């Protein structure tokens, strides 16, 4: 349904 | 064309290892996932967790995305990740990367599936 499409950032 | 969901997996998922093995991890993985083809992709992050744990983050803490959109989610827990960054000498097609292993919270933008 809802899936990751972008890695905006880490910590 | 690959969908945004598939490109997300290609560029960032590495469930095969628990953490970066050696300082040669970025060099190998950037080439392997085809990120050094036309150009040297400057920065990239690999997440060492199951795909299921990464997809679950879309139902975790809602936060603003850096672009101001509101479909970003922050993982509740820290995750094993490896940061790959292009060194200053590195030149296409000789792509050189620094590898940094760390345990951090990831923030992902989520979309329909």
């Amino acid at each position: 349904p809802y899936v990751p499409v972008h890695l905006d950032a880490s910590v | 064309k690959e969908t945004a969901a598939a490109k997300f997996e290609r560029q960032h998922m590495d469930s095969s290892t628990s953490a970066a093995s050696s300082s040669n991890y970025c060099n190998q993985m950037m080439k392997s996932r085809n990120l050094t083809k036309d150009r040297c992709k400057p920065v990239n992050t690999f997440v060492h967790e199951s795909l299921a744990d990464v997809q679950a983050v879309c139902s975790q803490k809602n936060v603003a995305c850096k672009n101001g959109q509101t479909n970003c989610y922050q993982s509740y827990s820290t995750m094993s990740i490896t940061d790959c960054r292009e060194t200053g000498s590195s030149k296409y097609p000789n792509c050189a990367y620094k590898t940094t292993q760390a345990n951090k919270h990831i923030i992902v933008a989520c979309e329909g599936n």
